[PDB]
C-alpha cells in the first residue's frame, strides 16, 4: 500500500519495524529500536510517516488509521532534559484540539544512546513523559503522545518505561543474500544474472567487518554495492563484467588503509585498474531511473582535495557552492548554521553541487538528508532538513550532489560511525593523482630547491624564507597545476622536461630577488643562475603590482572569466593612491580596481554585500583586490576566498572577466605562525617585494648590478 | 668540447672548485636538450677521438646514463631506429640500458621473464648483439652477466615448453607475448619451440575449459543453497604456479593425440553434464528449471530439469506449448524481446517471430488490464456510451482456466482484433487511466467546484494563500494544477455518452498531456490525497510576511533585565512589532526564542532574491552582538548601563534608526538615523573598546 522505491530491501527488518511502529503509534506504546547503521530504522520511520498521512494515505489500509505528525529530536551527549520536555510539549500542542482517535503525535528521538550516560541525565525524564506526558503539571489526554526512540547505540531498559525494545543484531550471510535479492527484485533477469555474486559479497562483507578495527564500513556499503552491480547489469543487459564489480567494490569499500576491499572481495576472480578520480567522477557525474549514489566523504591531508576537485572535475561555470565555517571575527554562531542550511536547501532545490569542508557540526541538520530516504510528490523528491526543533521537507533536485571534504584523522577519530556509513568514502591526496614520473619530478624539484637555497654560501636559509608560503606539498601542487593546465597529454621525455621547467618557473615566481641575486653571485655567474635571473626580472613581473596587473590583463585566459591570484609581499599594502594610479594605468580596459580590507569586516554578510556591489557593475573586466595583513588570519583569508568564489559563481551569467588579487602582507622574519601558500588549483601564487612604482629608484633592479654607487651621482 | 676541455684541464688547486663548476655548467647546458638528443650526440657526434679519460667525457657519460635511466623507467624504448657512428659510446649506452631497464629485484625468474618479453629495448639489444659481435666487446661485464642470465631464462623456458613442464603463469605470459618470445629466441639461438608452444596452448585451453565447466556446475547448485546444501579443493588450487604436465597431460613429442585427464579426472558423464550446464548457465529458463546433498545431482536434479527443458525447446520449435506454464515461465520476459530472442537463439545448439506469439500474447494480457481500467474510468467519469466491446476480454479471466489448455494460435480469433484496438495504449497510459479511475470523489469535487479550466487559476491563487509556506505544501498546487490541465479532456469537456471510438479520439489529448509530463498520474493521485485541503481552500499569515513587517516597523529593545532577572540575551533583548496604520492588530511582543524560530522557518521555507531574509538576519545578528556587548559590560561591574535601554528600528521611523536612553539626568536621550547595521556595528565596536 505504501509506495516504495524498487531498490529498497523489503527485508524482514524493515517489515517488522514498520509493523511495530504502526502498532505502537496507533496504541501509543514506547517503541525503542536499536541496531547497527543500515538496520532499516530511519527508513522505517520515513516510510511510516509518509504512509499514515490519514485521509491522504496511499492505501485504504492507512486511510483507516490515525494520522501521524512526527516531532524529531536528535539526542546528543550534550542534550538536556529540557529538550525532551519541550519536544513532548510541542507534540502535545500539535495534539491540542484534535480527534486523538484520528490523529496522533509521535516524539522521535534519534541516537538516544548518545545521551544514555550523559552527566546531565536527560533520559531520566522519559519515564514520566512516556507514562502521562506530564512531569509535574496535571495530566491530560492530549499530553499522552507516541514515542519512537531510534538508536545505533545500546540503551538501558530501566529508562524505557518498560515499553517495547527491539535490538537487531548484525545480519548473517543468508540474511544478506536475501536482502540483496530483495534489492534486485525489480528485474528477475538481472537478478538471476547477479545472484551468483551475492554469497561472495556477503562473505567479503563479514570478513571486512571482522578485520577492520573500528566500524568504518557497514550495511549501507554492501547495499550500495548490490545496487551498483544491479544497475550495471541492467544498463548492460548482460552479465556483469569484472571491471564493474571492481568499480562498485572500490566505490563502496574504499577510504580506509587497513582494508583493501579488493583482494578480499575477489578471492576467486581476476579487474585491471580504477582510480579514486574515476570513482568520484562516477559519484558526481554518474552515467527515469533511481540510480542515485550516496554522497562523498573525500578524505585528505591539508585539504588538498579541495584544490584537486576545483581544478580537475569542475573548471567551467558548473562550479559548486562551498559551505564553510566563517572565519570572520563576529560571524561565529548558530546564525552561521542557519545560513549554511539555507544555502544547502537552495542548492538542493536548484541542482547545484555542494562542498562541505569543515561542516561536521551541520550533521544534526543533514542527518536525514544523507540517508537519501525520499518522499515524493508529483515526481519530485523531498527530504527532511532541520534547524533546532524545526524540521521540514525540502525538495531535492536530481542534479544535486554533496561532497564532504575532511581530514583522515578527524574522520577516523571524531566522526560518528553512522555519518561515515551514510557516505561514500574515498581518500584523495596528490600522490593519488600523480604518476611515477611526476613524483620523481617532485623529488627533483625538492633537490633543485635545496640547491637554490644554498650553493657550494655563508648563511643557511630555509625554503620558506626564499619561496614564500612553501610547505610540504608545494612542489606537488605545482606539478599538479602544471599537468592539469597542459591537458590529458600522455608521458613523453619532452613532456617531463617541460613539466620540470614550468614547475621551476612557477616556484621562482614566489621567490625573492635576493635569492636569485645570491644564486648568481655564489655561483660566480653560471648558466642556471643567469637563466633564473632572466626569468625572474625580465620574463616575469615583480617590480610592482601595476606591471603584474598589466601583464595579466594582456595575457589572461580569454576562455576563463575568473582568474584568482594570491599575492604576498613585505612592503606596505596598497592605498587609494595606488588604486588611482592603477586606474589611470588600466584606463579603457577596466574601471577603478575595487580595494577591500578583510580586517575591516566583522561579518561575512558585509563582505558579501561589498563583493556583490563590486560585481553588480556592468564592466567587462572587474579587478578586485582583497588586502590583508598577516599577523587567525588564514581562516579569514580562506573564508573570504570561498565567499568570493561562490559569489562569482552566482553571477556567472556572461563573459565578463573577473580578476581577483588577494594581497597578504608578511614579515621577512616572522612574528608567529608561518604563512602557508601554494594553495594551487585556481590560484596563481606570486610574491611582489614592493607593490609601489619606486619613484625614488625608477630603475628596474638588475640595473644596479652594472652600476656603482659613484655613477648614481654622475 | 675543445673549449670545455681546455678550460677544465687548467690545473688549478683542486680545493677551489674550477673543474667542478665548469663541468656543472656544461652538464646544465647538456641536460636542457632532450635526453634522446643527448644520447644521439654521445653515440654519433665525433667528439671523443682524444680519449674518454677526460672529466668532460666522464660527465657527459654520467648525464647520458641518467638520461637512459629516466627513459628506461619511462618504458619508452630507445634503440628504435637508432644510428651509431661510435661503438664504444653505443656499448656504454647499451649497457646502461640493459642495467637500468633490468628490474630492481632482478633475481626472480618471473620478473625477468616478463621484462624480456614485454620491453622492446630487449629485442633491439638482442638483435644488435646477434648482428654485430663487435658491440659486445663494448658492453660492460655487468650487462653481459645480465644477458647471460636472460639467455639462461630463455633456455629454461624452452626446455619446459618443448618438454611440457612449465608453470601456467609463464605459459600464459608467453602466449600473450608469443611473438616477442619467438623473436628473442631466434636471435639468441643464432649465437620445435613453435609447435611446442601451440601444443601447450591447446593443453592450457582445455584445462581452462574444464575449469569453466566446473565453475558453471558449481554456480548452478549455488542457487538453491538457501534451501538445500574434493572438487572444490582441486578447482580452488592456484594454477598460476602449478606445472602443466601435472594438471593436464601434456602432449609432447613423446606421444601423439591422447585424452588429457586434467587435475580433476572428470567422468565423461560429468564431462557432458558440465558442458551442458556451461552452455546453458546463461539460460534463465534453465535457471528456473533447476529449482526442484551430495552427487546424484545428475538424474535427481539435472536430468529432470534438462528433459523438461528439451521438451520445452521441442514445443517452442513446434508451437504446441500450452499457455499455462507459458505464463509461468515467460512472465519475466515481458517487454524484453531481446532477452527472449537470445534465450531462443541459444536453443539452436542442435522461429524468430514464432515467439512473436508469446510477445503478442503478452500484449493481449496487457489489453485485458487496460480494458478493465477503461471500465473503471467509464464508472469514474460516469460515461454512458457502449463499452461492452471489451467485455469479451473481461471474460478472458472468466475463461482463463479454460483458455490455458487452448494452445497459442488456438487461443481465439476475436481478440486478435481487440488487441489492435488497444495496441496504442501503453502501460504508462494504463497507469494514467488507472490513477484517474481509482479516484471518484475527487473527480466529482473538481467537476463541481471549478467547472472549467478558466476557473482553475483563481482557485490556484487561493490555494497559494493557504498552502502552508513550505516545499511540499506549496508544490501541492503545482500538483493538481498540472493535473487539472492534463486531465482536462476527461474531467470537464467530455460528453457522458461517448463510446469507444469517441472516447479514444478524446484520450488522444491525454496522450500528449502524458508524453509532456510523465509524472501527471502521480500529481493526480497526490491531489486526490489532498482533497481535504483542496476543499479547505475552496471554503475559504506567513513567516516571510512577518519578516517584512518586522523590517518595516520592528523595534529591537535591548534592556537591563527587570525584576532582578538573570542577565541573558533572552532577558536583555526583545522585539516589538507595532500594528500597521489602520490594521486591527496591536503592538505584538516577541522574545528572542520566537525570533530565532522565525529565522529557522525563513531559512527552511519555500524560498520560491532572499532580500528580506538577509536584512532580517543581518539586523538580528547586529542586535545580538550589541546585547552581548551590553551583557559583558554588565558583568564587568559597569554601573552606567544599569538603566540603559536601546531601541533599534529595523526601518527609519521619523528619521530615527537607533535610539538610546541611559535613564539619567545628565545624559539626554540619544538618537541617530541612517543604516541600522553600520550604526550598530560602530556602536558595538565602541562598547567593546569601552569594555576593554
Amino acid at each position: 500500500g505504501v509506495p516504495l522505491r524498487k531498490t529498497i530491501a523489503k527485508n524482514l527488518a524493515l517489515k517488522e519495524n514498520v509493523f511495530m511502529m504502526v502498532v505502537c503509534i496507533e496504541l501509543k506504546i514506547p517503541l525503542f529500536l536499536v541496531g547497527k547503521p543500515g538496520s532499516s530504522k530511519s527508513l522505517a520511520k520515513t516510510i511510516v510517516a509518509d504512509a499514515m498521512q490519514g485521509p491522504a494515505a496511499y492505501s485504504d489500509l492507512f486511510r483507516s488509521l490515525k494520522q501521524v505528525h512526527l516531532v524529531s529530536f536528535q539526542c546528543s551527549p550534550h542534550s538536556t532534559p529540557q529538550g525532551i520536555i519541550s519536544t513532548f510539549r510541542q507534540c502535545a500542542r500539535f495534539q491540542q484540539g484534535k480527534d486523538l482517535q484520528q490523529y496522533v503525535s509521535v516524539v522521535v528521538l534519534d541516537e538516544v544512546g548518545l545521551a544514555e550516560d550523559s552527566p546531565k541525565m536527560p533520559l531520566k525524564t522519559l519515564h514520566p513523559l512516556l507514562e502521562d506526558g506530564c512531569i509535574e503539571d496535571d495530566p491530560a489526554p492530549h499530553k499522552k503522545v507516541g514515542f519512537v526512540g531510534i538508536s545505533n547505540w545500546a540503551l538501558d531498559p530501566a529508562k524505557m518505561n518498560r515499553g517495547i525494545f527491539v535490538s537487531r543484531g548484525s545480519p548473517n550471510e543468508t540474511e544478506l543474500i536475501e536482502s540483496a535479492k530483495g534489492i534486485c527484485s525489480s528485474d528477475i533477469l538481472v537478478q538471476d544474472r547477479v545472484q551468483g555474486y551475492f554469497a561472495s559479497f556477503a562473505k567479503a562483507y563479514e570478513t571486512v567487518c571482522k578485520r577492520q578495527d573500528k566500524e568504518f564500513f557497514g550495511l549501507r556499503d554492501y547495499y550500495s554495492l548490490i545496487k551498483m552491480v544491479f544497475a550495471a547489469a541492467k544498463a548492460s543487459n548482460r552479465k556483469p563484467s569484472p571491471q564493474d564489480i571492481a568499480q562498485a567494490v572500490l566505490r563502496n569499500f574504499s577510504g580506509k588503509d587497513d582494508i583493501q576491499a579488493l583482494d578480499i572481495f575477489l578471492a576467486n576472480l581476476p579487474s585491471e585498474e580504477v582510480s579514486p578520480m574515476q570513482l568520484i567522477k562516477q559519484n558526481i557525474f554518474g552515467p527515469q531511473e533511481d540510480a542515485e549514489s550516496r554522497y562523498l566523504l573525500v578524505l585528505t591531508k591539508n585539504y588538498v582535495a579541495l584544490q584537486i576537485l576545483q581544478q580537475t572535475f569542475f573548471e567551467g561555470d558548473q562550479q559548486p557552492e562551498i559551505i564553510f565555517g566563517s572565519g570572520f571575527p563576529k560571524d561565529q554562531e548558530y546564525t552561521q548554521l542557519c545560513r549554511n542550511i539555507n544555502r544547502v536547501k537552495i542548492c538542493m532545490e536548484t541542482g547545484k553541487m555542494v562542498l562541505l569542508l569543515n561542516l561536521q557540526n551541520l550533521y544534526e541538520s543533514l542527518y536525514d538528508a544523507l540517508n537519501q530516504y525520499y518522499v515524493h510528490l508529483g515526481g519530485q523528491k523531498y527530504v527532511d532538513l532541520g534547524l533546532g526543533t524545526h524540521r521540514v521537507k525540502c525538495r531535492v533536485h536530481p542534479n544535486f550532489r554533496l561532497i564532504v571534504i575532511e581530514e583522515k584523522d578527524v574522520v577516523y577519530k571524531h566522526f560518528p560511525i553512522p555519518l561515515i556509513n551514510r557516505l561514500e568514502k574515498h581518500y584523495l591526496d596528490i600522490n593519488t593523482v600523480l604518476e611515477k614520473w611526476q613524483k620523481s619530478i617532485v623529488e627533483e624539484l625538492c633537490a633543485w630547491v635545496e640547491k637554490f637555497i644554498n650553493v657550494k654560501k655563508r648563511h643557511k636559509y630555509s625554503p620558506s624564507d626564499v619561496f614564500i608560503g612553501y610547505h610540504s606539498d608545494a612542489c606537488a601542487s605545482v606539478v599538479l597545476q602544471v599537468i592539469e593546465r597542459q591537458g590529458p597529454r600522455a608521458l613523453t621525455e619532452e613532456l617531463h622536461q617541460k613539466v620540470s621547467e614550468e614547475a621551476k618557473s612557477i616556484l621562482l615566481n614566489c621567490a625573492t630577488p635576493d635569492a636569485v641575486v645570491r644564486l648568481s653571485a655564489y655561483s660566480l655567474g653560471g648558466f642556471a643562475a643567469e637563466w633564473l635571473s632572466q626569468e625572474y626580472f625580465h620574463r616575469q613581473r615583480h617590480n610592482s603590482f601595476a606591471d603584474f596587473l598589466q601583464a595579466h590583463l594582456h595575457t589572461a585566459d580569454l576562455e576563463r572569466h575568473a582568474i584568482f591570484t594570491e599575492i604576498t609581499t613585505f612592503s606596505r599594502l596598497l592605498t587609494s593612491h595606488d588604486c588611482e594610479i592603477l586606474e589611470s594605468e588600466v584606463t579603457g580596459r577596466a574601471p577603478k580596481p575595487t580595494l577591500l580590507w578583510l580586517q575591516q569586516f566583522d561579518t561575512e554578510y558585509s563582505f558579501l554585500k561589498e563583493v556583490r556591489n563590486c560585481l553588480t557593475n556592468t564592466a567587462k573586466c572587474k579587478i578586485l583586490i582583497f588586502q590583508t595583513d598577516f599577523e587567525r588570519s588564514a581562516q579569514l583569508i580562506a573564508s573570504a576566498k570561498y565567499s568570493v568564489i561562490n559569489e562569482i559563481n552566482k553571477i556567472r551569467e556572461n563573459e565578463d572577466r573577473i580578476f581577483v588579487y588577494f594581497i597578504t602582507k608578511l614579515s621577512r622574519v616572522g612574528r608567529g605562525t608561518a604563512y602557508v601558500g601554494f594553495h594551487g588549483g585556481l590560484w596563481q601564487s606570486v610574491h611582489i617585494d614592493d607593490l609601489r612604482r619606486s619613484t625614488l629608484m625608477v630603475s628596474d633592479v638588475t640595473r644596479l648590478q652594472h652600476v656603482t654607487i659613484s655613477q648614481l651621482f654622475a | 668540447i675543445e673549449v670545455w676541455r681546455r678550460l677544465v684541464e687548467i690545473q688549478f688547486p683542486a680545493e677551489h672548485g674550477w673543474k667542478e663548476s665548469l663541468l656543472g655548467d656544461m652538464e646544465w647546458r647538456l641536460t636542457k636538450e632532450e635526453p634522446l638528443s643527448q644520447i644521439t650526440a654521445y653515440c654519433n657526434s665525433c667528439w671523443d677521438t682524444k680519449g674518454l679519460e677526460d672529466s668532460v667525457a666522464k660527465t657527459f657519460e654520467k648525464c647520458i646514463i641518467e638520461a637512459v635511466s629516466s627513459a628506461c623507467q619511462s618504458q619508452t624504448s630507445i634503440l628504435q631506429g637508432f644510428s651509431y657512428s661510435d661503438l664504444r659510446k653505443f656499448g656504454i649506452v647499451l649497457s646502461a640500458v640493459i642495467t637500468k631497464s633490468w628490474p630492481r629485484t632482478a633475481d626472480n625468474f618471473d620478473d625477468i621473464l616478463k621484462h624480456l618479453l614485454t620491453l622492446a629495448d630487449v629485442k633491439h639489444v638482442f638483435r644488435l648483439c646477434g648482428t654485430d659481435e663487435k658491440i659486445l666487446a663494448n658492453v660492460t661485464e655487468d650487462a653481459k652477466r645480465l644477458i647471460a642470465v636472460a639467455d639462461s631464462v630463455l633456455t629454461k623456458v624452452v626446455g619446459d615448453l618443448l618438454s611440457g613442464t612449465i608453470l601456467v603463469g609463464q605459459l600464459e605470459l608467453i602466449i600473450k607475448h608469443k611473438n616477442q618470445f619467438l623473436d628473442i629466441w631466434q636471435l639468441r639461438e643464432k649465437s620445435a619451440v613453435e609447435e611446442a608452444l601451440d601444443w601447450r596452448r591447446e593443453e592450457l585451453l582445455l584445462l581452462k575449459k574444464e575449469k569453466r565447466c566446473v565453475d558453471s556446475l558449481l554456480k548452478m547448485c549455488g542457487n538453491v543453497k538457501h534451501l538445500i546444501q574434493v572438487l572444490a579443493v582441486r578447482h580452488s588450487q592456484d594454477l598460476s604456479s602449478k606445472r602443466l604436465n601435472d594438471t593436464v597431460t601434456v602432449r609432447l613429442s613423446t606421444s601423439s593425440n591422447s585424452q588429457r585427464a586434467t587435475h580433476y579426472h572428470l567422468s565423461s558423464q560429468v564431462q557432458e553434464m558440465a558442458g551442458k550446464i556451461d552452455l546453458l548457465r546463461d539460460s534463465h529458463i534453465f535457471q528456473l528449471f533447476w529449482r526442484e546433498e551430495l552427487e546424484e545431482v545428475y538424474d535427481y536434479l539435472y536430468q529432470p530439469s534438462y528433459r523438461k527443458f528439451i521438451k520445452l525447446h521441442q514445443d517452442l520449435k513446434s508451437g504446441e506449448v500450452t499457455l499455462a506454464e507459458i505464463d509461468v515461465i515467460f512472465k519475466d520476459f515481458v517487454n524484453k524481446y531481446t532477452d527472449l530472442d537470445s534465450e531462443l537463439k541459444i536453443m539452436c545448439t542442435v522461429i524468430k517471430d514464432r515467439v512473436e506469439q508469446i510477445k503478442e500474447y503478452h500484449h493481449l494480457h496487457q489489453a485485458v488490464h487496460a480494458a478493465k481500467v477503461i471500465l473503471q474510468v467509464k464508472e469514474s467519469l460516469g460515461l454512458n456510451g457502449d463499452f461492452s466491446v471489451l467485455n469479451t476480454l473481461l471474460n478472458f479471466t472468466d475463461n482463463f482456466d479454460d483458455f490455458r489448455r487452448e494452445t497459442l494460435d488456438q487461443i481465439n480469433q476475436e481478440l486478435i482484433q481487440a488487441k489492435k484496438l488497444l495496441q496504442d495504449i501503453s502501460e504508462a497510459r494504463c497507469k494514467g487511466l488507472q490513477a484517474l479511475s481509482l479516484r471518484k470523489e475527487f473527480i466529482c469535487w473538481v467537476r463541481e467546484a471549478l467547472g472549467g479550466i478558466n476557473e482553475l487559476k483563481v482557485f490556484v491563487d487561493l490555494a497559494s494563500i493557504s498552502a502552508g509556506e513550505n516545499d511540499i505544501d506549496v508544490d501541492r498546487v503545482a500538483c493538481f494544477h498540472d493535473a487539472v490541465q492534463g486531465y482536462a479532456s476527461l474531467l470537464f469537456k467530455l460528453d457522458p455518452s461517448v463510446d469507444f471510438s469517441a472516447f479514444m479520439k478524446h484520450l488522444k489529448k491525454l496522450w500528449k498531456a502524458l508524453d509532456k509530463d510523465q509524472y501527471l498520474p502521480r500529481k493526480l493521485c497526490d491531489s486526490a490525497r489532498n482533497l481535504e485541503w483542496l476543499k479547505t481552500v475552496n471554503e475559504s499569515r506567513s513567516s516571510l510576511t512577518l519578516a517584512t513587517a518586522i523590517n518595516q516597523r520592528g523595534i529591537y529593545v535591548i534592556q537591563a533585565p527587570k525584576g532582578g532577572q538573570k542577565i541573558s540575551p533572552d532577558t536583555v533583548l526583545h522585539l516589538i512589532l507595532p500594528e500597521s496604520p489602520g490594521s486591527h492588530e496591536e503592538s505584538r511582543e516577541y522574545s528572542l526564542e520566537e525570533v530565532k524560530e522565525l529565522l529557522n522557518k525563513l531559512m527552511l521555507m519555500s524560498g520560491k532574491n532572499n532580500t528580506e531574509v538577509e536584512r532580517f538576519s543581518e539586523v538580528f545578528c547586529s542586535v545580538q552582538r550589541l546585547s552581548q556587548a551590553f551583557i559583558d559590560l554588565h558583568s564587568a561591574g559597569n554601573m552606567l548601563f544599569r538603566t540603559w535601554i536601546a531601541m533599534a528600528y529595523c526601518s527609519p521611523k521619523q528619521g530615527v534608526s537607533l535610539q538610546m536612553d541611559f535613564g539619567l539626568d545628565l545624559v539626554t536621550e540619544l538618537k541617530e538615523g541612517g543604516d541600522v547595521t553600520e550604526l550598530l556595528a560602530a556602536l558595538c565596536r565602541q562598547m567593546e573598546h569601552f569594555l576593554d
